[PDB]
RNA sequence: CCGAGGGUAGGGCCCGUGACUGGGGCGAAGUCGUAACAAGGUAGCUGUACCGGAAGGUGCGGCUGGAU
RNA sequence: UGGGAGAGGGUGGUGGAAUUCCCGGAGUAGCGGUGAAAUGCGCAGAUACCGGGAGGAACGCCGAUGGCGAAGGCAGCCACCUGGUCCACCCGUGACGCUGAGGCGCGAAAGCGUGGGGAGCAAACCGGAUUAGAUACCCGGGUAGUCCACGCCCUAAACG
RNA sequence: CGAUGUCGGCUCGUCGCAUCCUGGGGCUGAAGAAGGUCCCAAGGGUUGGGCUGUUCGCCCAUUAAAGCGGCACGCGAGCUG
RNA sequence: GAAUGCCGGCAUGAGUAACGAUAAAGAGGGUGAGAAUCCCUCUCGCCGUAAGCCCAAGGGUUCCUACGCAAUGGUCGUCAGCGUAGGGUUAGGCGGGACCUAAGGUGAAGCCGAAAGGCGUAGCCGAAGGGCAGCCGGUUAAUAUUCCGGCCCUUCCCGCAGGUGCGAUGGGGGGACGCUCUAGGCUAGGGGGACCGGAGCCAUGGACGAGCCCGGCCAGAAGCGCAGGGUGGGAGGUAGGCAAAUCCGCCUCCCAACAAGCUCUGCGUGGUGGGGAAGCCCGGGUGACAACCCCCCGAAGCCAGGGAGCCAAGAAAAGCCUCUAAGCACAACCUGCGGGAACCCGUACCGCAAACCGACACAGGUGGGCGGGUGCAAGAGCACUCAGGCGCGCGGGAGAACCCUCGCCAAGGAACUCUGCAAGUUGGCCCCGUAACUUCGGGAGAAGGGGUGCUCCCUGGGGUGAUGAGCCCCGGGGAGCCGCAGUGAACAGGCUCUGGCGACUGUUUACCAAAAACACAGCUCUCUGCGAACUCGUAAGAGGAGGUAUAGGGAGCGACGCUUGCCCGGUGCCGGAAGGUCAAGGGGAGGGGUGCAAGCCCCGAACCGAAGCCCCGGUGAACGGCGGCCGUAACUAUAACGGUCCUAAGGUAGCGAAAUUCCUUGUCGGGUAAGUUCCGACCUGCACGAAAAGCGUAACGACCGGAGCGCUGUCUCGGCGAGGGACCCGGUGAAAUUGAACUGGCCGUGAAGAUGCGGCCUACCCGUGGCAGGACGAAAAGACCCCGUGGAGCUUUACUGCAGCC
RNA sequence: GAGCUAGCCCUGGCCAGGGUGAAGCUGGGGUGAGACCCAGUGGAGGCCCGAACCGGUGGGGGAUGCAAACCCCUCGGAUGA
């Protein structure tokens, strides 16, 4: 049966990529978060 | 008149349909278009505020002439009769022997081919518009402005009209088609004429097909639903109403007046609305 | 081949019969009131409509086959 | 052919008296209603009076025992459209006539459907009285309806 | 109650005997035939349908008879629902 | 030593279940240490509106070749989407960008918010929409509209020639549009040929033949031809298209108009370039100088922006054309021609799937295009079959019980059961025929019945041609033939009578309820005069609505028919400038503290002072409500009638043991041999009732009752048969559960149901196939119930606040 | 977090084949003119039958599944909300 996960690469890099979350408090927050953690990826890959 | 069907599906033995007799041409003026940007009764923050709308069919708007008071003197022909979709009257077209081009609402009684004109000195005619301090007492008369110079506002309907009653200084006083009585600024233009296509009003839709063609998606009592929902919610079986009868938001809607008290309007307003 | 008729299926008409129900006639030795005949105590009658335990009443229009 | 009388019919205009409501003035202790009363209305300012405005229905005198129409039925005034009918001339046609089963059309009121209008009136209804009682007659209220359009109903003491 | 699946049905039985029938008896208001009532007796037998979820019960047609009870109101790691 | 503890390791169940569609395999020949499993040949089966091909997502090297087999692969493996290595993706024309805009997003100006931030006409961004120039063939192990070949084309730059008032982000035209039906002519695709080309075949009784088998085309500038799309021309006037305008619009006059012309695309043709079968010889060679022609069928595609009808009335912006303005008019633009210039990213491969989403090589899910042939009325249905692709990554035997899916059945035929559940029956097409009732459409495929193949003969019309032959389409009438049977296989309603509920088509609890629930046209109440009411937001700003009372919000009711009674005392809502109560504030009689003082400071009465509440009235398709007792008539029975208590008023019409009735299987009637259900009646309705609508109603319903006919393995009452498992051998090998176990029956006892205690009885040790009575068997720290001064959703005339409003 | 699901907005696409035969139109009958009747034409509809596509009615299987919702048969809609 159709299931969750649909990728779709336009729709993924506008909602979690790096210009979405630098444009909001919440988002900068993430990175900031997720940088000072040390994650070696900050936000998901997309092919592009 | 209207249009019946035989009874050759459940629907078409009620479904009636508008005549469509006074429309003369079925394409609008291409110049006069513009894209009617459909909400689905969402605002500017995506939230639905008027509940139950959109699906209806794609529509053009017809630009329309509410001022008119823009050309007087200049007189136009009446050069045809149309469709508008945006509203239940019917729209004409004029051209103006100034070579403009523009719409107004159909009056009754307008006929393609015949002059109409606007002013101070416009002869007394169907589809004429001029202030209301030089139109008689008692002529029928549509698309009022409310203010001086601000756009006709009443009487837009198909079948509608207003009546004037009587002069007092600046002001005129009209019968709305509401019975409401109120005084006009006198200045404030208008349309001797009623609204046409009268026969609006005893169309019979005939199905929820018909509904769902015009953007009314289906309503749903709060009787229907549950308690988080509307007061009327929840009761096991059927429930009367329980309680003063209300809207989803708790406010009581049978009887409770809601006008603003202390509106400036209430110096103007003469007599409340009949019926 | 036709064919009495038998069989299947569906219809039309009529007669008898039916729990129950509707009024009608007659009977009178009852209960209720008194609607009509006198101006019958609200003149009568009338078609229709609404109503009332009942006769009946009222509205709308009509007729005189209504006393003074 | 030339004339006549008429509320005959249809449509559209408009005129005044009166009723009701609303606005302003003025004024105060009751009004209204009945056989007599009461309900009702009234000091939250009624009724009576003056001015202004809105709205609907019906047209006083003329009006008569009159006039018109096949009947039902038709009544302010104006115009348009239109019917029947009478007279005088004795011009035209030449028995073309009378009746009329069926059919078709018209058909008061009440009632119906869709829409509109709604002042007065008023089935139903509510209250007051009357009464032995009073689901009545009388009184105070009151919704359909009564009015307009279109479509039905097809009845009558539709009677001379 | 860190769960002992709850009505009825179906299937499969097994047991008690206060015995419905069949076997053996005593008494009878037992002439006979038919019954009545109590005693012995559990080997076997104890039907098919209409109604209702029904147990039970009524009803139809029979029958030698159409018995009553226990087995976690026998049986859902056997079925039904 | 226990925490259903935590982490790790290893047991048990167990050589057990299982190895993932029942589309299916057999043999030979190779390779190799090893072969059911890799490769090759022959035979067999399965898909073929796919299980074949192409494209977009998504995936990201999985592609190709060599070499490997530890692990991955449900077995095996020499194979592989696996390991190592090397190779592979080529564009001015294909898609996206250096073009345009849509929702939306962002956002100069501007507005708003404690901060963060929210908005916001212009503009910008934003595509699978608009726009724009490439087709056929060949080639590689692997790319191709990209390389190559042939033949076309686009833009930009520069130059030449001719031409013109040139010139734009500005004005205008155009771009530019729906649904349904549809004409003409083409093409894609397909069928046939007695005609063209072809390697060969003559079998096994016949056939050297209008024999069989194979194939008989593709792209193509200009020109021409055929079919279509689009557009009137001139003059004059001009105040409108925020400047200008010769353009567009408006008026008028002239001619032309269903023509023609001008312009545009489709199709055909076309110099030229290609392709090219069966068969057989090791993807290649040959066939072959292959032929490449005719007839019929024929689009949903093309001409296209065609046509007609209809109401629900159907994007934008740029490219393009025209107009002018500054400017510039040795420039600039247009037209032709020539030379030059032409960037970035993608391109492999899988793509209904073993490479995508589902933890797996997972019977599930995944958008667009092509999707051949024959027969069955048609078709994308069904059967078989082409091209192409597969036989589903464990096998070999056996021939039990039992399970699944499937086939048949004597006599009976619903006796089964909660229920005909299930399964039969019926089944397409053509013809005959068809009831109550009805809103006149329906009900209707009602019901019911007849025909159905093949052969010969006569024959009617149509399509294409030509009017004919040929081909193809639709018929008609005779005479015959075979079989158990002619929609001879496959796909294809059982029917009727009657009652409840809902008018109807629709919608719903994704994953236990599809309904009588929701919705629905329609009915009524009610709010709102426009900066509307109402809704979201602190606000700005939005929606409502670019709408205006025939409109929009809220509420109930629910097509339609006939209807919708009484009660306004309580609550709600509406109306009411009187009166009563009423907060801050105003007012300050009077009283107090302090100072020697003037003064400072504090309390404080009457009186004035809103909404609200109280008071008066209205209001039911507003919340809601709609009685009890006694008596009375030629027999009894009952009470039309009188009386009386109470109420705000005492339930009208219509319906009633009902989706409502406790007593109840009420009573009576019908159906049945028999009817707690069903239908029809009655009415002392425990406890109907009129828009939480009342009573009906044709049609409709995978809704829920009741009955009958047809037909049946549902049953009496079972039997046999088939395949897939179960069983046996080879290969791989789980699971929950498990205090440990050397784990029998009875009658007792025991925390009250004991393998484990007492007494007695029975019992050699250990397995395999089976059955489920026990181990109060497993699973889940019971959902019921209660308890906890535990939680959370909901309600209100509980309390107390808050927003909102006055 | 709306790459599942619900609703709306913008822009594209899809729905084999068959049956029923409404308005209108023409002709004819009819009338003073009409209403209206018959025939042909026509092609309407939350119309009918049925694939794709969308569903999920009843039964059966599955139940440490092929599958944390599947499979078989049957069944609803399929120009429309
Ligand atoms: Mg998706
Ligand atoms: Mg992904
Ligand atoms: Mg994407
Ligand atoms: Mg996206
Ligand atoms: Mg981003
Ligand atoms: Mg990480
Ligand atoms: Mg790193
Ligand atoms: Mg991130
Ligand atoms: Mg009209
Ligand atoms: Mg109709
Ligand atoms: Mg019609
Ligand atoms: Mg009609
Ligand atoms: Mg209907
Ligand atoms: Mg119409
Ligand atoms: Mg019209
Ligand atoms: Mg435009
Ligand atoms: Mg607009
Ligand atoms: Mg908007
Ligand atoms: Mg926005
Ligand atoms: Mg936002
Ligand atoms: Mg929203
Ligand atoms: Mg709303
Ligand atoms: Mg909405
Ligand atoms: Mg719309
Ligand atoms: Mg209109
Ligand atoms: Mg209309
Ligand atoms: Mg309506
Ligand atoms: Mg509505
Ligand atoms: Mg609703
Ligand atoms: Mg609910
Ligand atoms: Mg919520
Ligand atoms: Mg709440
Ligand atoms: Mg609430
Ligand atoms: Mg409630
Ligand atoms: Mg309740
Ligand atoms: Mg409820
Ligand atoms: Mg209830
Ligand atoms: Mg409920
Ligand atoms: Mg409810
Ligand atoms: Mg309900
Ligand atoms: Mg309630
Ligand atoms: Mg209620
Ligand atoms: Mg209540
Ligand atoms: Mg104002
Ligand atoms: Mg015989
Ligand atoms: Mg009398
Ligand atoms: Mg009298
Ligand atoms: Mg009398
Ligand atoms: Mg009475
Ligand atoms: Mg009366
Ligand atoms: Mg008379
Ligand atoms: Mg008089
Ligand atoms: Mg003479
Ligand atoms: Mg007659
Ligand atoms: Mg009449
Ligand atoms: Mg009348
Ligand atoms: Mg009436
Ligand atoms: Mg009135
Ligand atoms: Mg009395
Ligand atoms: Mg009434
Ligand atoms: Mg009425
Ligand atoms: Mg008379
Ligand atoms: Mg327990
Ligand atoms: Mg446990
Ligand atoms: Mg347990
Ligand atoms: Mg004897
Ligand atoms: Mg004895
Ligand atoms: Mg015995
Ligand atoms: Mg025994
Ligand atoms: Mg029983
Ligand atoms: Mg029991
Ligand atoms: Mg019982
Ligand atoms: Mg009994
Ligand atoms: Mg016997
Ligand atoms: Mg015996
Ligand atoms: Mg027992
Ligand atoms: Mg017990
Ligand atoms: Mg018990
Ligand atoms: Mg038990
Ligand atoms: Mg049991
Ligand atoms: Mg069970
Ligand atoms: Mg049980
Ligand atoms: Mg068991
Ligand atoms: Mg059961
Ligand atoms: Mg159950
Ligand atoms: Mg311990
Ligand atoms: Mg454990
Ligand atoms: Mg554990
Ligand atoms: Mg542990
Ligand atoms: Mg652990
Ligand atoms: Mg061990
Ligand atoms: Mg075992
Ligand atoms: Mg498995
Ligand atoms: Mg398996
Ligand atoms: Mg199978
Ligand atoms: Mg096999
Ligand atoms: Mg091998
Ligand atoms: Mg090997
Ligand atoms: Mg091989
Ligand atoms: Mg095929
Ligand atoms: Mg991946
Ligand atoms: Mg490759
Ligand atoms: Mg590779
Ligand atoms: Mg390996
Ligand atoms: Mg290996
Ligand atoms: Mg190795
Ligand atoms: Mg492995
Ligand atoms: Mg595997
Ligand atoms: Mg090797
Ligand atoms: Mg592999
Ligand atoms: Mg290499
Ligand atoms: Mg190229
Ligand atoms: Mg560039
Ligand atoms: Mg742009
Ligand atoms: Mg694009
Ligand atoms: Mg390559
Ligand atoms: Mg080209
Ligand atoms: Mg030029
Ligand atoms: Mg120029
Ligand atoms: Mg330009
Ligand atoms: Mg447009
Ligand atoms: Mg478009
Ligand atoms: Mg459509
Ligand atoms: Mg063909
Ligand atoms: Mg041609
Ligand atoms: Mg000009
Ligand atoms: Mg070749
Ligand atoms: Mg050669
Ligand atoms: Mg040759
Ligand atoms: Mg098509
Ligand atoms: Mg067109
Ligand atoms: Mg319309
Ligand atoms: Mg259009
Ligand atoms: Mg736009
Ligand atoms: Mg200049
Ligand atoms: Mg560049
Ligand atoms: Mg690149
Ligand atoms: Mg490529
Ligand atoms: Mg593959
Ligand atoms: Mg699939
Ligand atoms: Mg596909
Ligand atoms: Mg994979
Ligand atoms: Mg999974
Ligand atoms: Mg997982
Ligand atoms: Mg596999
Ligand atoms: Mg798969
Ligand atoms: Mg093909
Ligand atoms: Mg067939
Ligand atoms: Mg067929
Ligand atoms: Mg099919
Ligand atoms: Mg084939
Ligand atoms: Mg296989
Ligand atoms: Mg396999
Ligand atoms: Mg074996
Ligand atoms: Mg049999
Ligand atoms: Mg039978
Ligand atoms: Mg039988
Ligand atoms: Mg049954
Ligand atoms: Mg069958
Ligand atoms: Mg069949
Ligand atoms: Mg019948
Ligand atoms: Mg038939
Ligand atoms: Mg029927
Ligand atoms: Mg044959
Ligand atoms: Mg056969
Ligand atoms: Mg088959
Ligand atoms: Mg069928
Ligand atoms: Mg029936
Ligand atoms: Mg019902
Ligand atoms: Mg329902
Ligand atoms: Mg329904
Ligand atoms: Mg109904
Ligand atoms: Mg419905
Ligand atoms: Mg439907
Ligand atoms: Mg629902
Ligand atoms: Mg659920
Ligand atoms: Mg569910
Ligand atoms: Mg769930
Ligand atoms: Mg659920
Ligand atoms: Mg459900
Ligand atoms: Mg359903
Ligand atoms: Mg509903
Ligand atoms: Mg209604
Ligand atoms: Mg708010
Ligand atoms: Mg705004
Ligand atoms: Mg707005
Ligand atoms: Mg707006
Ligand atoms: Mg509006
Ligand atoms: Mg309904
Ligand atoms: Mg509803
Ligand atoms: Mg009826
Ligand atoms: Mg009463
Ligand atoms: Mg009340
Ligand atoms: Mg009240
Ligand atoms: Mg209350
Ligand atoms: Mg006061
Ligand atoms: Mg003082
Ligand atoms: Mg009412
Ligand atoms: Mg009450
Ligand atoms: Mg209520
Ligand atoms: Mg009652
Ligand atoms: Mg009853
Ligand atoms: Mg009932
Ligand atoms: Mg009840
Ligand atoms: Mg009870
Ligand atoms: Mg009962
Ligand atoms: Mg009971
Ligand atoms: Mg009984
Ligand atoms: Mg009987
Ligand atoms: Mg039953
Ligand atoms: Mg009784
Ligand atoms: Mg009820
Ligand atoms: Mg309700
Ligand atoms: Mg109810
Ligand atoms: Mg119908
Ligand atoms: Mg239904
Ligand atoms: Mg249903
Ligand atoms: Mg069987
Ligand atoms: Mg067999
Ligand atoms: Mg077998
Ligand atoms: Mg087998
Ligand atoms: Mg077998
Ligand atoms: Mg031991
Ligand atoms: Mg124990
Ligand atoms: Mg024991
Ligand atoms: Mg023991
Ligand atoms: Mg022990
Ligand atoms: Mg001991
Ligand atoms: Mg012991
Ligand atoms: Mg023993
Ligand atoms: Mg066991
Ligand atoms: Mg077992
Ligand atoms: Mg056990
Ligand atoms: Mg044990
Ligand atoms: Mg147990
Ligand atoms: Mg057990
Ligand atoms: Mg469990
Ligand atoms: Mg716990
Ligand atoms: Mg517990
Ligand atoms: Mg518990
Ligand atoms: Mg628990
Ligand atoms: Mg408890
Ligand atoms: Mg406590
Ligand atoms: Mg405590
Ligand atoms: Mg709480
Ligand atoms: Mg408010
Ligand atoms: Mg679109
Ligand atoms: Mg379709
Ligand atoms: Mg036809
Ligand atoms: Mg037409
Ligand atoms: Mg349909
Ligand atoms: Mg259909
Ligand atoms: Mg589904
Ligand atoms: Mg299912
Ligand atoms: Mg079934
Ligand atoms: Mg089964
Ligand atoms: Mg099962
Ligand atoms: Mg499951
Ligand atoms: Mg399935
Ligand atoms: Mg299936
Ligand atoms: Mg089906
Ligand atoms: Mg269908
Ligand atoms: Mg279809
Ligand atoms: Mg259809
Ligand atoms: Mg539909």
């Amino acid at each position: 049966m159709k299931r969750t996960w649909q990728p779709n690469r336009r729709k993924r890099a506008k909602t979690h990529g790096f210009r979405a979350r630098m444009r909001t408090p919440g988002g900068r927050k993430v990175l900031k978060r997720r940088r000072q953690k040390g994650r070696w990826r900050l936000t998901p890959a997309v092919r592009k | 008149a209207v249009k019946k069907f035989k009874p050759y599906t459940p629907s078409r033995r009620f479904m009636t349909v508008a005549d469509f007799s006074e429309i003369t041409k079925t394409e609008p003026e291409k110049s006069l278009v513009k894209p009617l940007k459909k909400t689905g009764g969402r605002n500017n923050q995506g939230r639905i505020t008027v509940r139950f709308r959109g699906g209806g069919h794609k529509r053009l708007y017809r630009i329309i002439d509410f001022k008119r008071w823009d050309k007087v003197g200049i007189p136009a022909k009446v050069a045809a009769i149309e469709y508008d979709p945006n509203r239940s009257a019917r729209i004409a077209l004029l051209h103006y022997v100034d070579g403009e081009k523009r719409y107004i609402i159909a009056p009754d009684g307008l006929q393609v081919g015949q002059q109409v004109v606007a002013g101070p000195d416009a002869p007394i005619q169907v589809g004429n518009a001029l202030p209301l301090r030089f139109i008689p007492v008692g002529t029928v008369v549509h698309a009022v402005e409310l203010e001086p110079k601000k756009g006709a506002k009443l009487a837009r309907a198909a079948g509608t009209s207003a009546q004037i009653q009587g002069r007092e200084g600046d002001y005129v006083i009209l019968r709305l088609p509401s019975g409401e009585l109120r005084k006009v600024h006198g200045e404030c233009y208008a349309t001797v004429g009623a609204v046409g296509n009268a026969d609006h009003k005893n169309i019979v839709l005939g199905k929820a097909g018909r509904s769902r063609w015009l953007g009314r998606r289906p309503h749903v009592r709060g009787a229907a639903m549950n308690p988080v929902d509307h007061p009327h919610g929840g009761g096991e079986g059927r429930a009367p109403r329980g309680r003063p009868p209300a809207s989803p938001w708790g406010w009581q809607t049978k009887g409770l007046k809601t006008r603003k008290r202390r509106k400036p309007s209430s110096r103007f307003i003469i007599a409340r609305r009949k019926k």
